Formats: structure tokens, C-alpha cells, sequence
RNA sequence: UCCCCCGUGCCCAUAGCGGCGUGGAACCACCCGUUCCCAUUCCGAACACGGAAGUGAAACGCGCCAGCGCCGAUGGUACUGGGCGGGCGACCGCCUGGGAGAGUAGGUCGGUGCGGGGG
RNA sequence: AGAGCGCAAGGGUAGAAGGGGGCCUGACUGCGAGGCCUGCAAGCCGAGCAGGGGCGAAAGCCGGGCCUAGUGAACCGGUGGU
RNA sequence: CCACCAGCCUACCAAACCCUGUCAAACUCCGAAGGGUCCCAGGUGGAGCCUGGGAGUGAGGGCGCGAGCGAUAACGUCCGCGU
């Protein structure tokens, strides 16, 4: 549960996205990589899921780290109301991730710690996505 | 260009030392002296107003100088006028007014002192200056009691030519400057 | 130093506490005092 | 606005006119500055009326 | 090691690659023309070579001439190797990236805690004459809290330096324990 | 350090490029457009006269009419460092009408 | 006629920077004296007047490590006026015309119009 | 050029618009080719003409402020001048 | 820790910067296809210009493709281009 702090404005608009990530697909940070894979938006719950997922099983392991940031006003309207007034309030705090991006990377561990963890990891997420190693990501800044 | 004591002094004598020491093959590269700022914040013109100028003017009136007073920037909320305008006095020293300010201060301002030992070293630029403050106004030649409402005190400024502590400190001791070593 | 209001300069001594004779300018009008 | 108002002025010496506004809170008193009556040539022109 | 090479004309990337191809462009100071290779021995070839060593790629107009690649470009969506670059050898005092092996079980290690590496290619320069394979340094009396980096490397003499040098190359770091759900409160 | 474009307020539209520094007076007559100059005169590089006061003046002056010579009306003084002297060859007398 | 320094316009940071060399007779920075000019919210530091003393350092143009800076193609994607097709959704793919930034080699401490001081 | 430019934002500007001051008072009278916009009404800029000013020595600058809200067609009456 | 002043420390809070990396309808070092339109040329077509005479018309809607309140709900949906 981590996120930016009402930076200069608080609702934006909704959106539509075809495909292109904008990039950050490789390791540079640790080691072995789990790699996300649909058009979608990343669940806060499930930011904290796929934690509970790792340190949970995995637990006096080594060293686990980050590239991502999930920050998305979910403009919500209250029930009942009958549609019309206003847009709605920050909730649903989503990020935004397509095709190939990557995300998580762990270090430390063994490689069947890793495999594991990404497959309960990956059995929680709103899609679905995969997981590889350090070798063609070399030079990429 | 009229002499007085350290002016001479300050001629001859730190020519060949300075140049024996450092080497200089420049009449006007060889390290000498520049300008003097006499300095004085006294944000007390709040209220107060230009009878506090009457106390400001006398500082630079004795010293010999016409001075110009120099406002605040902006907001010092704790310390009320917050658009910046009171009082925090500053006049120039040339040359020669130098000689006459200089003398006195190695002269005057300096034997007394109660717990004089000299003027802390380490309050130097590294980039050829010296920056120094004093208390008690009143310890000058050219004024008794009777014209003072508290203390005035000053943080002198001095520019050289000098580059790093060495060269501007050791002219100092050449030309009669106090200090804590 | 020009001008037409300036605090005046003009000679000035020194008597210092020990039996001086020292020449000065300054710009009060004399001053003595000491070491 | 109001409560900082607006004004005129005549030709000092039998009438030529012109028109602009004011301003209070200020120190300002009287208000004569140069211009040019309609009829003869230079002269400066008067606060006269509202 | 050894590799295919052919000189490329006026043809458009898809048709190399889809069919079973990958172009290339290479050059060095006084170059700048057009290549490619097969994929299958490209792909294969680049895991154990790679920019790690050099690389010796013949081309069917005779010489079979050593360059190296770099740039590679990918094709970013359903992605995998599409494009490399290639410089090409000289003996100039040139600049690549060395691939590094940090050797030994240190203190940090051991009890749980876990090394953070921040570089295994390095930005480093030569003259390709030289032959520095691949750096293998020091991992002995490492201890969590502290980091190791910088011009505290070894070198195979000659090989002069390119960074800063400060860049940190590595530090070890405290695990993580269900005890950081203590902080979850 | 009188950058200012003070030559905006000389781009007007006519031009007159001087300058003075030591011992020597620069003055030059200069049309623009391209930048192309015309007339030239000195102070010493001319073995005029040994005094700075009397030589400015008619040096504009000897330029001057050598423009009569050569075809002008109206320009603008150009300088950076100045407070403006008067320098009674004012280059004013000098033709130009200056001021 | 091949030609040495400066008033000075244009080329848009290769022109800018630390530094590295630089000249001085002439140019210039100055230097020098506040008598002339007028000037400083104070100070002749800004600007004029006058020189025999006198500097080449601080200053410019000019010659450089090219670390920084800026210039930066070659090839490919990212998408797309245009056309033709598959979806629990969300999306996509082939042609036509395009072509970035980025990665990259690479490049420069100046290119130049007039007018006047000359081996 | 991230200060600032009167209040908000954008633009933009120290080759000023910002910051210090001397003299003043074009915060001009009667016209204005021309056009942006534009259903209409409206808003807007404007070099140059005759009058006749202020400063700058002049070349010249000023037909209110760096700009975009501070503004309200008509009916009706007060006001002085002609 | 010392009152003659400072020597010193930091499983801490940690500016900056660094480098590993990235998010932006109201951010932009860059920058598309383009689009808009201007001058020469093409272009005889229920083209284009002027006038005036008479009109109807001032919730459109399907589908695509693109932004939005919508929940990537409606055969809700207001603009945009396109028909």
C-alpha cells in the first residue's frame, strides 16, 4: 500500500489502451523475473497479494525488489444516486501495465524458490503472466 | 596617495617578503590589497524609523564616510517587516579611505579589546578573504558616550587579490594584523 | 571622495600613553589615546 | 468602482472638455495637468464639477 | 566464437526475419553499411559469446571478419531479439562492456543475508589486441551494512578505466521475514 | 556589458559605429543591411594632433566632410560605454546634425 | 599583390567552460591624476578629461586535453491520412505512404560581411 | 531566466515589461487606408494626415500599464457648455 | 561530552546527488502519418460567383474509429472525424 501524495491534481480522465508498455522490460535490478503480460491494471490487493505470496512462502529468504508504482484514481459514484452529478473519487489506486512488462524481480533465493513463488504469484493476479532469467537484457538503460 | 604609518610600512617591506616567499614577476599580479565593507544589519527599524538612522548615520558620519543604507528582501515573519525595508547600513572603503580605517582599526580597535588574544584565523574565504565581526561599537577613537543608544557593532568585510588563506594571512602579519594563531 | 556632504577628514595626532610623537590624518578633528 | 469613483474636467478659462476617472483612499488633493482645449492651443485644464 | 554473416541491399526487415533471418548495420569510424545473419546459431551463439567475448563473423564475400554487435533493438511486443548493430574491430583505445564473476562465500552470506550486484557488464575500455575475458573478483569479508564498488577492482594491466569511477558495483542487504508484516499494522 | 540591444534603439534604421579606449579614437561611418560600414577616420593613426580634447572634436568634423564627399544624411550614434560625453566633435557639427 | 591586430554584422550553442599556450612596439586591457566632464540610493568601482612613470598579470582575438557541452546520421521498431480482414472482452494482422526520440559510430574549443590599423 | 512581472492560469519577456531616478503629463482634438474576427450587435489592432504637446542632443518614442474578466444595447431624467 | 571551547559518535530521522528503474488528459529536450491553408498547374462538373424570390430546418439516428460522466455496463452517452 504505497503511492504518490495528491500531486497537483486528483481525478483524471478514464482510458483505452492498445499496446506498447512504453518499455522497462529487462532485469538490471537483481536477477530471475517475473513478467507481466496483459493490457490491464495492476490491483493494489493484488500488489500486496503477490507479496503475501512471496514473503509467505518463501520467508527468511534473501532480497526482493521493485520497479513498478501503482497510482490510478478509480473515479468512483456513490449507489442509488441515479447517475448524473460529479465524476467520483479516488479510489481503485491502480497502475497501468501491458503486454511484456516485466515488474518484479527476486535475488538470493534459489531457482525453484523463484519458480514456485512466481506460479502461486502469478495464479493471483486479475490475468495472467510469465517468468525467465539473466542473459539478452544485458545494455539497457 | 598620501602616506601614513602602515602605508609605507606596507610598501617596502611586503614587496621583497611577498615576492621572496611566493614569487611574483607582475607589478600588478603580485598579491595586494583591494576594498573594505563596513556592514551593519539592525533590523530595528520596524518602527524607530530615521531617528534610528540618526544612530546609523553616525557610524560611517565618524568613520569619515556619507554611507547608504540597504533594505531586507523579503518576509522575516518572526521578526516583523516582512516586504523588507529598515535599516542594515552598509558603507565602501577605496583605496585610501582604507589607510586611514585600517590604521585606526590596527591601532584603536585592537589593543583593547578586554580578552584580546587576535582575530580567529580559520575565518577565511580559501578563496582570498576575511570576514570579521566586533561587538562594542564604542571602542573607536572618535567617540565617547555621550552619542550612542547600545551597541553598534559591524561585520567588517575585506576582498584581496589573494587567491587562498596563505598569501592574504602572512600580509597580514606584515602590515600589523592581530591574531588567535 | 567628492561629493558635497561629506563628514569632513583633516590632520590628527596621537598621544599615546607613553610620551608620543606620532603624525595622522583622520577625519574627526584630533585624536590621542593609546599603545 | 464606487468608493474610489470616476471624474472630468473644464478649460480653465471658459470651458473645453475631456474625460477620464479618479481614485481616493490616497493623498490626492486638487488635479490640474497639461493638455489641449478643444478651442486655443495648450494650456493645462482644471478639476471642475463631479 | 565463429558466425554466419551476408551482405544486406535494399531489402525490408519482416522478410529477413520472419522468414528465419536478422538484419544488421554495422560500421566503425570510417563505415557504416548494411548486414545480416540466420537467427537459430544467432540466437544460440549470443548465449555463450555474446558481448561478454568478440565476435568472428564470415561473410561469404570472403572475409570472414571479427567485429563486435551492440544494438538490438527489439521488437518490444511478443518480443525477442529484432536488429542488431555491429561495430567493427580495430586496436584504438575502444570501449566495451566485460562481463564479470564475483567469486567466494563472504559473512553476510551464510547467516541469510543476500548480495545486491549492480553490475556484471562493465563500462570499461581497451585495445581489442588485448584479450581481458571476463573479470572474476573479490567476495571474501563482505558484511551486511556496508558497500564495495568503485577503482577497488582488479586489473588485468593495461586496461585503463571509463566510469566515474564511484559507481557502486554492489552491496549486501538484510533479507526479508514475515516480521515486515509487523509493519503491515 | 551594453548589450541592451542599445543598438535596438540604433536599429532604428540608420547606423554609425565608433569607440574609444586608450589613446586612440575609433570613428567609423557604418550602413547595415548587410553590415556594410562606409567611412573611416582616427585620432593618433592619422598623425593628427597630441591632445585627446582638441582632436576628437575636429576629427569628426574632417570625417564629416569627408561623408559630403561621399553621400549621407541622417544615422544614429552607436556605443556601448559611454554616459555620453558630449566629445564636442559630438560628431553633430560633424554633418550628421547629431545633437 | 600571398599578408599581422581591432570597431563590428551575420552562421545558431561544434561558437560556451575549467584548464592548456597568447601577444603588447602598434592595437588593447590598462596604467595613471579627480585639474576638465558630469556621475554615485554610499564609493570617480559607471564616464569623461591628462601623462613623461609603467604593467603584460587579471581582460580579448588568436593556437589546444576535447573531460562537460552542443551537433549526430546508418539500420529497425512505436504508432499512424488510406485501404482489407479475426474478438467472453481488451485487442489484432496484411498491404500504401511514412519515419522519430532512444541505442550508435561519429563531429567540433569557433564558421564568417564591411571598414581601418601592415611583414 | 527556476527571481520577478498587481490578484488565478497559460503564454511570454532581464536585447524588459522587472529595479533606481530627472523632466514632465500622447490616460491628445478632429480622420484614418487596412484587416482579424464575425449571422447581428459587439470586441480589437493599426502605420500614416492637419492641429499642437513631453522628453531624448538627435535618429526618434508616447493616440494609458506585457497580454487575455474588473464589464452591461434600449427606453427615462440630472448636469454644464453650444 | 566541556563550560577556556569543542573533541566525537550515529541496527536513527536523512536534503542533495549518484547510479539500478519508471508514472503523467491540465508536464515537455523531441517529434510522426499528417492536417489546415497559400501561390503555379491540372480539374465542364445537378462545379464555383452575384443577386434577389419563395422555402423548408434549429432533439436526428446506425456503424466504425477517437476522448469523456459510465463499472473497458446499456440499443445510457456529449463532443470529434466519417458516413
Amino acid at each position: 500500500m504505497l503511492m504518490p501524495r495528491r500531486m497537483k491534481y486528483r481525478k483524471q480522465q478514464r482510458g483505452r489502451l492498445k499496446g506498447a508498455t512504453k518499455g522497462g522490460d529487462y532485469v538490471a535490478f537483481g536477477d530471475y523475473g517475473l513478467v507481466a503480460l496483459e493490457p490491464a491494471w495492476i490491483t493494489a490487493q493484488q500488489i500486496e497479494a503477490a507479496r503475501v505470496a512471496m514473503v509467505r512462502h518463501f520467508r527468511r529468504g534473501g532480497k526482493i525488489f521493485i520497479r513498478i508504482f501503482p497510482d490510478k484514481p478509480y473515479t468512483k459514484k456513490p449507489l442509488e444516486v441515479r447517475m448524473g452529478k460529479g465524476k467520483g473519487n479516488v479510489e481503485g489506486y491502480v497502475a497501468v501495465v501491458k503486454p511484456g512488462r516485466v515488474m518484479f524481480e527476486v535475488a538470493g533465493v534459489t531457482e525453484e524458490q523463484a519458480m514456485e513463488a512466481l506460479r502461486i504469484a502469478g495464479h493471483k493476479l486479475p490475468i495472467k503472466t510469465k517468468i525467465v532469467r539473466r542473459d539478452a537484457y544485458d545494455e539497457a538503460q | 596617495p598620501l602616506d601614513v604609518a602602515l602605508k609605507r610600512k606596507y610598501y617596502e617591506e611586503v614587496r621583497p617578503e611577498l615576492i621572496r616567499r611566493f614569487g611574483y614577476q607582475n607589478v600588478w599580479e603580485v598579491p595586494r590589497l583591494e576594498k573594505v565593507v563596513i556592514n551593519q544589519g539592525l533590523g530595528e527599524a520596524k518602527e524607530d524609523a530615521r531617528i534610528l538612522e540618526k544612530a546609523a548615520q553616525e557610524l560611517a558620519l565618524i568613520t569619515g564616510q556619507k554611507p547608504a543604507v540597504t533594505r531586507a528582501k523579503k518576509s522575516i515573519s518572526n521578526f516583523k517587516l516582512r516586504k523588507g525595508m529598515p535599516i542594515g547600513l552598509r558603507v565602501t572603503l577605496r583605496r585610501d579611505r582604507m589607510w586611514i580605517f585600517l590604521e585606526k582599526l590596527l591601532n584603536v580597535a585592537l589593543p583593547r579589546i578586554r580578552d584580546f588574544r587576535g582575530l580567529n584565523p580559520n575565518s577565511f574565504d580559501g578563496r582570498g578573504n576575511y570576514n570579521l565581526g566586533l561587538r562594542e561599537q564604542l571602542i573607536f577613537p572618535e567617540i565617547t558616550y555621550d552619542m550612542v543608544d547600545a551597541l553598534r557593532g559591524m561585520d567588517i568585510a575585506v576582498v584581496t587579490t589573494a587567491e587562498t588563506d596563505e598569501e592574504a594571512r602572512a600580509l597580514l602579519e606584515l602590515l600589523g594584523f592581530p591574531f588567535r594563531k | 571622495m567628492k561629493e558635497g556632504i561629506h563628514p569632513k577628514l583633516v590632520p590628527a595626532r596621537i598621544i599615546c600613553g607613553c610620551g608620543n610623537v606620532i603624525e595622522t590624518y583622520s577625519t574627526k578633528p584630533e585624536i590621542y589615546v593609546e599603545v | 468602482v464606487r468608493i474610489k469613483l470616476l471624474l472630468e474636467c473644464t478649460e480653465c478659462k471658459r470651458r473645453n472638455y475631456a474625460t477620464e476617472k479618479n481614485k481616493r483612499n490616497t493623498p490626492n488633493k486638487l488635479e490640474l495637468r497639461k493638455y489641449c482645449p478643444w478651442c486655443r492651443k495648450h494650456t493645462v485644464h482644471r478639476e471642475v464639477k463631479i | 566464437y565463429r558466425l554466419k554473416a551476408y551482405y544486406r541491399e535494399g531489402e525490408k526487415p519482416s522478410a529477413l526475419r520472419r522468414a528465419g533471418k536478422l538484419p544488421g548495420v554495422m560500421y566503425n569510424r570510417h563505415l557504416n553499411r548494411k548486414v545480416y545473419v540466420d537467427l537459430v546459431e544467432f540466437d544460440k551463439v549470443f548465449r555463450q559469446a555474446s558481448i561478454h567475448h568478440v565476435i568472428v563473423l564470415e561473410l561469404p564475400d570472403g572475409q570472414s571478419l571479427p567485429t563486435l554487435v551492440r544494438q538490438v533493438n527489439l521488437d518490444k511486443r511478443r518480443r525477442r531479439p529484432e536488429h542488431v548493430d555491429f561495430f567493427v574491430l580495430s586496436d584504438e583505445p575502444v570501449e566495451m562492456y566485460v562481463p564479470l564473476r564475483f567469486v567466494g562465500t563472504p559473512a553476510g552470506v551464510r547467516a541469510g543475508g543476500v548480495l545486491q550486484e549492480i553490475h556484471r557488464d562493465i563500462l570499461v575500455k581497451v585495445s581489442p589486441r588485448n584479450i581481458p575475458e571476463f573479470i572474476e573478483v573479490d567476495v571474501s569479508g563482505l558484511e551486511i551494512g556496508d558497500s564495495l564498488h568503485a577503482s577497488d577492482l582488479k586489473l588485468p594491466p593495461g586496461v585503463e578505466l571509463a566510469v566515474s569511477p564511484e559507481e557502486t558495483i554492489a552491496a549486501v542487504v538484510p533479507p526479508e521475514d514475515v516480521e515486515k508484516l509487523a509493519e503491515e499494522a | 556589458k551594453f548589450r541592451v540591444r542599445n543598438r535596438i534603439k540604433r536599429t532604428g534604421r540608420l547606423r554609425l559605429s565608433v569607440f574609444r579606449s586608450l589613446k586612440h579614437i575609433y570613428a567609423q561611418i557604418i550602413d547595415d543591411e548587410k553590415g556594410v560600414t562606409l567611412v573611416s577616420a582616427s585620432s593618433l593613426a592619422l598623425k593628427l594632433k597630441g591632445n585627446k580634447t582638441e582632436v576628437a572634436r575636429q576629427v569628426g568634423r574632417a570625417l564629416a566632410e569627408k561623408a559630403l564627399a561621399l553621400g549621407i544624411k541622417q544615422v544614429a550614434f552607436d556605443r556601448g560605454p559611454y554616459k555620453y560625453h558630449g566629445r564636442v566633435k559630438a560628431l553633430a557639427e560633424g554633418a550628421r546634425e547629431g545633437g
